[PDB]
């Protein structure tokens, strides 16, 4: 508890200075920003363009020209406004429908790392996902997420089964992991290990079907101690 | 089969619309910003058509190999695996794959177009992939999660199967035959894919639809859109620049439509792409660095493991 | 201009598949890619200083020294937290 | 349910947990099966 605790809170520290200094991890919702003001940016700047017309103002057509023609020029103008406002829109649509995918993303991102402790690999963060933590953010989302990251290996010698009268005791929720030498603690996972009692095994078969089977002994808790 | 990319290309806007023709440019100047962004976004298209691969053939961080003999109790991989004796090198189901899905494109190069090279070479992509399914042959749902821990590939294949239902009794029991499925299992899929009832179709839509697409435009840039000529050079060998600019304008202005009606038509895919990538990157870290008990979200039945395979523009998956 | 004309000529030129770049260095080594070109070649600065480009290299050969019947347990546990 | 050694199982002493509420255990051959 203690040990785990003081992990979780130092880590906690981390993602504040990480995302603390200037060390910019923050730009998938920089990017957002910085294209729909290059856009905007565009749009206005559209308006200089005369689109082949004699200049790009309309009270300077008007005070040189005859309404005859004038509509020519108008038009045209008309024409390329219009072309404009036509591709701003259909961007903003396209970049629309993005935002949306990310966000019904980010939605079961919640739903599951956030109301639950959803398994599926590499959906809520590398590792096991213990828990997480969602924390809004200008136009987004930031999420933290709290694992389970194994580490400091210990590369043991493991068999299959342990034959001990003849018939072959499989494990029952562990992976038997003969140490060196004593050859017969069940682990699981992580490195806490005990003696096979027949009460981590599950009894099936006979010893010769399951290639690799090692006897010894599977330990019985009830008989040899309480004969009363 | 998963298509994770798309052709990177772009247009040099300017010599599409304009050939060289000084009072073309000028005249297509005047026509505002309206081809900076066109180009703007095609190089976004061709970024993204990058960060997808990124997405999927690299979530190892660290290359693995496999050992020098082959004891895994028995299953005969070394079809998925890499052959040394092909060039690169690659595994003999991707080899099929390769030759089998395949396709003038310096001539449309000579109109403004651009075929820009892949980051990730296909060797490279290959050597990924390779290592992915080494890690998994020997590592299990652990390399995808942590350090990487070796396992007995029976013993691993057991608590796969507990994961399934049945108790690890039975895959310790009778390997013999499960192994000789699956031998013979992986036998038949070289058969199936080297088959044609449209394999490697999807991968080749793709292609089809992108090619058809750069041709509809190359074809564009040949009709007079309602002018005199459609060569420009006609235009500016038979009239002075005060006439010229009439039909000039013509041009231009339908040069430049159809120049649009392409950019856009090649977002609207980049974004359908983009989605299939990320279903890939899913995939892949959820049916191949590790088990997942989502039917059919790894294929039909129950799901025991996967197996990656690198293909032209795309994934193959082997579940 | 004479500051344009250093970039068109001397002994520095890489052909690649990606281009003729030129104010590079091809060294016969591989790291991490950085600025990314394509087909591979990448480049960065380095140190007595200048562009290099070189073929990049994908992360560290491993081996996960696997035998017939050794498992390996992971005795310790390290509460990373992430962000997305 | 009544605690019994069935339904639960033993790891370590008791100065290490927090808060571990010491108090009783039953077992199932404990009774007459112990004869
Ligand atoms: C438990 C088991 O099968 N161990 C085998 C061993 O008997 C054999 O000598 C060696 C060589 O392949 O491979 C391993
Ligand atoms: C291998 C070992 O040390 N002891 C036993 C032995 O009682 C047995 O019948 C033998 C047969 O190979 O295998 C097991
Ligand atoms: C399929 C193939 O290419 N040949 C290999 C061969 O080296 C080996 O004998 C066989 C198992 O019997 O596994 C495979
Ligand atoms: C893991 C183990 O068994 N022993 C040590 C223990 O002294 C230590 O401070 C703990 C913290 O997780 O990790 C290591
Ligand atoms: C509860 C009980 O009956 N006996 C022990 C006693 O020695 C102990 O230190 C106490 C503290 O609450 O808990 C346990
Ligand atoms: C790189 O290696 C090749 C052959 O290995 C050699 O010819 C060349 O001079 C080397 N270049 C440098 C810069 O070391
Ligand atoms: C709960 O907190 C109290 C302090 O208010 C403490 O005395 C007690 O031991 C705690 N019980 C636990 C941790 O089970």
């Amino acid at each position: 508890q203690k040990l785990i605790a003081n992990q979780f809170n130092s880590a906690i520290g981390k993602i504040q200075d990480s995302l603390s200094s200037t060390p910019s991890a923050l730009g998938k919702l920089q990017d957002v920003v910085n294209q729909n003001a290059q856009a905007l940016n565009t749009l206005v700047k559209q308006l200089s363009s005369n689109f082949g017309a004699i200049s790009s103002v309309l009270n300077d057509i008007l005070s040189r020209l005859d309404p005859p023609e004038a509509e020519v020029q108008i038009d045209r103008l008309i024409t390329g406004r219009l072309q404009s406002l036509q591709t701003y829109v259909t961007q903003q649509l396209i970049r629309a429908a993005e935002i949306r995918a990310s966000a019904n993303l980010a939605a079961t991102k919640m739903s599951e790392c956030v109301l639950g402790q959803s398994k599926r690999v590499d959906f809520c963060g590398k590792g096991y996902h213990l828990m997480s933590f969602p924390q809004s953010a200008p136009h987004g989302v930031v999420f933290l997420h709290v694992t389970y990251v194994p580490a400091q290996e210990k590369n043991f010698t493991t068999a299959p089964a342990i034959c001990h009268d003849g018939k072959a005791h499989f494990p029952r929720e562990g992976v038997f992991v003969s140490n060196g030498t004593h050859w017969f603690v069940t682990q699981r996972n992580f490195y806490e290990p005990q003696i096979i009692t027949t009460d981590n095994t599950f009894v099936s078969g006979n010893c010769d079907v399951v290639i690799g089977i090692v006897n010894n002994t599977v330990y019985d808790p009830l008989q040899p101690e309480l004969d009363s | 089969i998963l298509p994770v990319s798309m052709t990177k290309t772009s247009v040099d806007c300017t010599m599409y619309i304009c050939g060289d023709s000084t009072e073309c440019s000028n005249l297509l100047l005047q026509y505002g910003s309206f081809c900076t962004q066109l180009n703007r976004a095609l190089t976004g298209i061709a970024v993204e058509q990058d960060k997808n691969t990124q997405e999927v053939f690299a979530q190892v961080k660290q290359i693995y190999k496999t050992p020098p003999i082959k004891d895994f109790g028995g299953f005969n991989f070394s079809q998925i695996l890499p052959d040394p004796s092909k060039p690169s090198k690659r595994s003999p189901i991707e080899d099929l794959l390769f030759n089998k899905v395949t396709l003038l494109i310096c001539a449309q190069k000579f109109n403004g177009l651009t075929v820009l090279p892949p980051l990730l070479t296909d060797e490279m992509i290959a050597q990924y992939t390779s290592a992915l399914l080494a890690g998994t042959i020997t590592s299990g749902w652990t390399f995808g999660a942590g350090p990487a821990l070796q396992i007995p590939f029976p013993m691993q294949m057991a608590y796969r199967f507990n994961g399934i239902g049945v108790t690890q009794n039975v895959l310790y029991e009778n390997q013999k035959l499960i192994a000789n499925q699956f031998n013979s299992a992986i036998g038949k899929i070289q058969d199936s894919l080297s088959s044609t009832p449209s394999a490697l179709g999807k991968l080749q839509d793709v292609v089809n639809q992108n090619a058809q697409a750069l041709n509809t435009l190359v074809k564009q840039l040949s009709s007079n859109f309602g002018a005199i000529s459609s060569v420009l050079n006609d235009i500016l060998s038979r009239l002075d620049p005060p006439e010229a600019e009439v039909q000039i304008d013509r041009l231009i202005t339908g040069r430049l439509q159809s120049l649009q009606t392409y950019v856009t038509q090649q977002l609207i895919r980049a974004a359908e792409i983009r989605a299939s990538a990320n279903l890939a990157a899913t995939k892949m870290s959820e049916c191949v660095l590790g088990q997942s008990k989502r039917v059919d979200f790894c294929g039909k039945g129950y799901h025991l493991m996967s197996f990656p395979q690198s293909a032209p523009h795309g994934v193959v998956f082997l579940h | 201009t004479p500051t344009w004309r250093v970039y068109s000529t001397g002994s520095n030129v890489f052909q690649t598949r990606a281009g003729c770049l030129i104010g590079a260095e091809h060294v016969n080594n591989s790291y991490e890619c950085d600025i990314p070109i394509g087909a591979g070649i990448c480049a960065s600065y380095q140190t007595s200083q200048s562009i290099i480009a070189y073929t990049m290299s994908l992360g560290a050969e491993n081996s996960v020294a696997y035998s017939n019947n050794s498992i390996a347990i992971p005795t310790n546990f390290t509460i990373s937290v992430t962000t997305e």
